[PDB]
């Protein structure tokens, strides 16, 4: 949001010249200083004024400040005086002296939330809407819930807060991890400091592996009293001395031990069981730990304070109708184009509640209708949650061919409030642009909500003015009336009614079935499993089916959250279910697993009929008492405020967080500002010098970067890939652009920690402007998750679900793996055999050459386990033909895929990838490698893998479901979802899913 | 009288396909498949009411089908037919159609040398890529320039906010300075008058430079604001034609389907 220093201009001239306006009429140029502070500056112009007429009117310098325009068309009052001038984000370079009035430190807070959300706060405060103006005030109560229940106990509730504990969510670790365990015991290394020089000693113990962190602690101090003598009674002295007095921090970065979970579960080390590496520990005052948590406030704002008969739904003894005025600013060719319409269907969530109604057909040059289009539904039949669904299309006629009709811009609206009360009188909503790719005549799915952008179509409609303000019932006469309509065990039925839940999400559910759920619902309390099946199984356009469902679900019991989730996705936008399916994450959904799927959780927001839901506030609420999920809640909300449809909604949302995530804030902004200074960098590369050749950029980059401002920004910051990672000094030695076309830069931090060398000593990770990232995050989680289920079922398949993050438009941060390369560049590293043709054992030599001596068989192992992994992996997600220079391997041997954008972009043939160059490493260099024991184990492990994914099918059919209104291209329509069920093989039994893996397996091999 | 050879009987098609098929019908659309399930003798129905695409499963015993327990016609196009003189109401009051209009398999066309496929396949197919291109390409500048009008639509906005605040400085140079002029005209220092009047002039010399540089700015928005109506309904004009001719494409692999095998395609291949 802001290009650079000035309108138009990258970085200021270290002098300059700026327009002053006293509170006297007379304007003075004083030459001042790129970097300049306000305070240098103001008193330098009330110390230049005194050249210029009527001197005498002004009060002191310290009784005044300066307000400027930002390039972001804000009159921002600069209360904070100690910025730089080129900090201001100025439009013009002016400054125009007033007397400063409002709170200071609001005004201070509100700049800071503002260059963090990316867009300046008080544009909130211009509103009409009141929804907005309640949202704002209505949710403070769910940030002071969260202040006052982190501050409670502090300053371990502090502590809490910012550094939660990194757990599993549970610790039964399945065996083959307890198999790495010396007779069920760990060895660990805890570290300590020696501060003259920071010298370092360190004590290896071996301890069960649930031993929980004090009593770490307490192995440690037993085992260097060793020899002291020491009476049972003094050891409980010294004992109880340290277990209060330090906790345990991972060495190389800013993880801590400080909750009793049993050590393993914390997932440091249970990955280094997994990994079978050494946990390295450090030994950390805890005095010293609390001095880094600066106490931090939160106030009210200044909105949440203050500001300056009906009838029920089921009264309304009438159809629905819905007036179609005219509309605006449609741009149509108006010849190419014969005649123009409003489409309109009533929707609750994507079924229509009734069969759609047109207006007749119009001409381009005159968009006028003026008609009431009523509707084959009555307005007690209205389900809460009902929609009107609308767009203009556009018809071109052929008699040798079809009639053919295309939306021009599309529109959503609430039938009901947020206050529930049912709409009327004449109202005018600007419309959308129609989606890449979408052909479908409406889009019940985008967010409803006029569009904010100026010049674009407008559509002017009239709901009924019934006599008087109409509200939806109340839950009392609801439940009621389904004691109104009910009074108007099995076997086999039970039998298949439990065969139904077993059946996935996206499963053909014929009307048979649906109506027989319907009939059988109460015994389906006894498989709570079934809840959203029969949820499309109600007659939504009947208030008598929808009451007596309401008093199901009231009772409903808890499903777990992985089934829970899917009624927040679109399908589902009744409030009473959406309220149980939040009731069920935050009673069930652990901080891990909500931080697993919060992509999901957040993207599911956008389906949400209103500003303040349940969801939100318990995602909210959730992102204030854990700053883990609290960073990526920010992000990947940050990340989606381009796009105007939800930049509203996001925006208060961030707002609020920032308000009330307390000193973290400023660490935040620290990432944005640094973040600003490379897209910035970037932009400059890829639109000025882009002509250039690849040492002339090279050369603007270095010198760029050598700039103390630039520095300044980027050293000394938190890796929003994982704020865990202190990103300290740049190694411009190793920066660089690189060889893509959009040019991402290579960027390398030293590692800060004290015992950095007990990790990563410098950590780099690759910046890319211009690429669509989302899709990697969504596949490298899809994978992360995948990854977790085999490890749980016992199957070690090994993979890299590298850390990739999207934080605006086509930019984010992509992890570097170390110690990595390609195939293409490992074949490359080999010799040609065949007729201008790679050795194919060069892969093996290779590996052999990386791994010398006993080592050899572990990286093979390695290597076939990931292989399988991501062999299973790319299949069922359609990732399969993939090129060499996009799949990489380890000098350890574990073998991963990248790039998964730059696949579904080059789409617009092989199940995957498993080339002969990986059956020669699979089975150790053999002949006929696929008739060998190791491969005969090898698919053994891919067979393992895929169904132990379908078991649990339903998982990543609603994780994607929920990404629907994303806007990924990929993922549009439920049809888009279809391929998933068509790998998984979901209408067919296990064993014929098998037979159908092992016939694109044999396939695969390309024969066999 | 037989199935197979039915008009509405497409049998192994998927959901998502029939729903492509019945998107927007009118009410009492049909279609008939097997069921998902890929199973013999067992088969789904697809017909369209109240805005949905409604399935119906159709049950196969002692070789009599319906679509209940009790269980009567000899075949599904006895079934399907009966459907079509009267109502299912007989079946569920709640869906009160007939079987009034299927989607056939053929029925749907557009001599038959191999020419039509190799020449006038490839043909439909090549002026398919071609209007696709060019749609991306305009979704691209259109996205462009969509852009490139907020970027301006705030600047402009920032010039608002501007030069209200120079126009306040100048109704508050007036202000603080009239009394002055006027006391400093009797005590004839005009050399004092001149000084407020030449920092008077500097300050209405300067907003005349950036009211100048919004309306220049106002100038460039109008005229690309314009340049992207245009390419709005320039893409609207080519996405109906890109369907039109993508459907051709389409049901031109009908006669490679009368072929019966996808050879000629592997030939437009390799
Ligand atoms: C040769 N390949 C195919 O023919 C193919 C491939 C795919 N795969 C994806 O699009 C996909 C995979 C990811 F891992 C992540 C993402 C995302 F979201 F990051 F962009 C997109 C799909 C289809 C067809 C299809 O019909 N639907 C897609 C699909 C399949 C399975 C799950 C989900 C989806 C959307």
């Amino acid at each position: 949001p802001s290009s650079g220093e000035l309108w138009g201009i990258h970085l200021m001239p270290p002098r300059i010249l700026v327009e002053c306006l006293l509170p006297n009429g007379m304007i003075v140029t004083l030459e001042c200083l790129r970097e300049a502070t306000l305070i240098t500056i103001k008193h330098e112009l009330f110390k230049e004024a005194r050249k210029y007429p009527l001197h005498q009117l002004l009060q002191d310098e310290s009784s005044y400040i300066f307000v400027s325009v930002t390039q972001e068309a804000e009159r921002e009052e600069f209360f904070d005086e100690t910025r730089r001038l080129c900090d201001l984000r100025l439009f013009q370079p002016f400054l125009k002296v007033i007397e400063p009035v409002g709170n200071r430190e609001e005004k201070i807070l509100n700049r800071e939330i503002g260059f963090a959300i990316g867009m300046p706060v008080c544009e909130f405060d211009m509103v009409k809407d009141p929804e907005v103006q309640d949202f704002r005030r209505n949710i403070l109560n769910v940030c002071k819930e969260a202040v006052d229940l982190r501050d409670l106990n502090s300053p371990h509730s502090r502590a809490m807060y910012v550094y939660p504990p990194n757990v599993e969510s549970s610790p039964e670790l399945p065996k083959h991890i307890y198999n790495k365990l010396d007779k069920g015991q760990i060895i660990v290394v805890i570290w300590v400091i020696v501060s003259p020089n920071n010298d370092k000693q360190k004590y290896t113990l071996k301890i069960n592996h649930d031993c929980v962190p004090e009593q770490v602690i307490a192995e440690a101090i037993r085992k260097k009293t060793r020899s002291m003598l020491l009476s049972s009674e003094q050891l409980k002295l010294c004992v109880l001395e340290y277990q209060g007095k330090y906790i345990l921090k991972v060495c190389g970065c800013d993880e801590y031990f400080l909750e009793k979970y049993p050590l393993s579960q914390y997932k440091y080390i249970r990955s280094c069981i997994m990994l079978g590496r050494m946990p390295n520990l450090m030994l950390m005052a805890k005095e010293s730990l609390y001095s880094q948590l600066p106490m931090d406030c939160f106030t009210m704002p200044s909105y949440s304070r203050r500001i300056s008969s009906t009838k029920s739904l089921w009264v309304i003894n009438s159809a629905l109708r819905i007036k179609i005025l005219c509309a605006t600013y449609v741009n149509v060719n108006i010849r190419d184009i014969d005649k123009i319409y409003v489409r309109t269907g009533i929707y609750h969530g994507g079924e229509p509640l009734c069969d759609n109604v047109n207006t007749q057909r119009v001409p381009c040059s005159n968009p006028r209708w003026n008609e009431w289009l009523n509707y084959d539904i009555y307005i007690p039949d209205l389900p809460r949650a009902a929609r009107l669904c609308l767009s203009i299309c556009s018809v071109k006629g052929r008699k040798g061919a079809k009639e053919e009709h295309c939306p021009l811009a599309w529109g959503n609206i609430n039938l009901f409030d947020y206050t529930d009360t049912l709409v009327s009188g004449k109202m005018a909503l600007n419309l959308w642009p129609v989606p890449h790719g979408l052909e479908d005549l409406l889009n019940p799915i985008g967010v409803t909500g006029s569009n904010p952008n100026k010049e674009t179509p407008c559509l002017e409609l009239e709901f009924d003015w019934f006599s008087s303000v109409v509200k939806f019932p109340d839950m009392s006469v609801i439940e009621e009336h389904a004691n109104w309509s009910v009074s108007r065990l099995r076997e086999n039925d039970k039998e298949q009614l439990k065969a139904i839940s077993t059946r996935d999400p996206l499963s053909e559910i014929t009307e048979q079935e649906k109506d027989f759920l319907w009939s059988h619902r109460h015994y389906c309390v006894t498989i709570p499993e079934i809840l959203p099946k029969l949820l499309l199984s109600v007659k939504w356009n009947s208030r008598d089916e929808v009451a007596q469902m309401y008093c199901l679900v009231k009772d409903w019991p808890p499903i777990k959250p992985e089934q829970a989730m899917e009624l927040l996705d679109c399908n589902y936008p009744d409030p009473m279910v959406r309220g149980f399916a939040v009731r069920c994450l935050e009673k069930y959904l652990t901080d891990d697993k909500l931080s697993q799927y919060l992509i999901q959780l957040v993207q599911v927001l956008k389906y949400e009929q209103y500003l303040d839901n349940l969801l939100v506030r318990f995602l909210l609420k959730k992102a204030l008492t854990n700053q883990r999920i609290g960073h990526f809640f920010f992000w990947h909300l940050k990340s989606e405020m381009h796009n105007k449809t939800v930049s509203q909604r996001f925006g208060l949302l961030l707002e609020s967080y920032c308000r009330a995530c307390g000193m973290y804030l400023k660490h935040l902004n620290r990432q944005v500002e640094a973040m600003e200074k490379l897209i910035n960098l970037t932009d400059i590369l890829k639109q000025e010098k882009k002509d250039e050749t690849q040492k002339v950029q090279m050369k603007f980059l270095v010198e760029q970067m050598r700039r103390p401002d630039f520095m300044d920004a980027l050293q000394g910051f938190l890796s929003p890939l994982n704020p865990a990672h202190q990103l300290g000094n740049l190694r411009l030695e190793e920066c660089r652009i690189m060889s893509s076309a959009k040019r991402p830069l290579w960027l390398n931090w030293e590692n800060p920690d004290i015992m950095s060398e007990l990790l990563f000593q410098n950590n780099e990770i690759i910046f890319k402007n211009g690429d669509d990232l989302r899709q990697d995050m969504l596949t490298l989680q899809i994978i992360r998750i995948m990854e977790n289920i085999w490890q749980n079922q016992g199957l070690d398949l090994r993979m890299l679900p590298y850390g990739c993050l999207s934080i605006g438009d086509c930019v984010g941060l992509i992890e570097v793996v170390r110690n990595s390369h390609t195939i293409m560049q490992i074949q490359c590293k080999g010799g040609l055999k065949g007729a201008l043709q790679f050795n194919s054992h060069t892969l093996h030599q290779w590996l052999k050459d990386k791994n010398k001596g006993e080592i050899y068989d572990a990286a093979i192992d390695l290597f076939t386990r990931s292989c399988a992994g991501y062999c299973v992996a790319t299949f069922i997600l359609g990732i399969g033909d993939r090129h060499n220079s996009n799949i990489m391997v380890k000098d350890d041997g574990q073998l991963f895929h990248i790039d998964f954008g730059h696949f579904l972009d080059h789409k617009k043939r092989v199940p995957f990838v498993l080339t002969q160059d990986f059956l020669i490493v699979i089975s150790k260099g053999a002949q006929e490698c696929t008739k060998t024991r190791e491969f005969e184990r090898f698919q053994e492990m891919c067979y393992k893998a895929y169904l132990a994914i379908r078991q649990h099918a339903n998982l990543f059919i609603n994780l994607f479901s929920m990404m629907l209104g994303s806007g990924m291209p990929e993922l549009q329509s439920f049809d888009d979802i279809a391929y998933i069920r068509k790998t998984l093989a979901l209408d067919k039994t296990e064993q014929e899913a098998l037979e159908y893996f092992m016939k694109q397996m044999n396939d695969a091999r390309h024969g066999g | 009288m037989s199935l197979q050879d039915a008009e509405w009987y497409w049998g192994d098609i998927s959901r998502e396909e029939v729903n492509e098929k019945l998107r927007d019908t009118a009410d009492g659309t049909f279609l008939v498949r097997d069921a998902s399930t890929k199973m013999h003798g067992d088969y789904t129905l697809t017909l369209r009411k109240g805005g949905n695409n409604k399935l119906i499963k159709i049950f196969h015993r002692d070789g009599k089908y319906g679509f209940s327990d009790p269980l009567t016609f000899s075949s599904v196009v006895e079934l399907i037919n009966h459907y079509r003189n009267e109502s299912l109401a007989q079946y569920n009051p709640k869906l009160d159609v007939k079987l009034l209009y299927p989607v056939s398999k053929y029925q749907q066309d557009q001599e038959d040398n191999i020419e039509a496929v190799g020449k006038k396949l490839h043909e439909y197919n090549t002026q398919f890529q071609e209007k696709s291109r060019e749609y991306d390409r305009l979704y691209e500048e259109y996205t462009r320039t969509s852009q490139e009008i907020q970027m301006k639509r705030t600047a402009i906005e920032a010039f608002n906010e501007t030069i209200k605040i120079f126009e306040e400085q100048c109704q508050t140079q007036e202000r603080y300075s009239k009394e002055y002029i006027e006391k400093f005209k009797r005590e004839g220092n005009e050399k004092e008058i001149q000084r407020i009047m030449h920092n008077y002039d500097k300050l209405k010399s300067r907003i005349s430079e950036i009211i100048d540089s919004r309306r220049r700015l106002e100038e460039d928005l109008k005229k690309q604001a314009a340049e992207y109506r245009e390419i709005d309904k320039r893409m609207n004009s080519i996405k109906p034609d890109l369907i039109q001719l993508r459907k051709t494409r389409d049901q031109y692999l009908m006669w490679l389907t009368q072929k019966g095998v996808r050879q000629k395609k592997l030939n437009e291949w390799l």
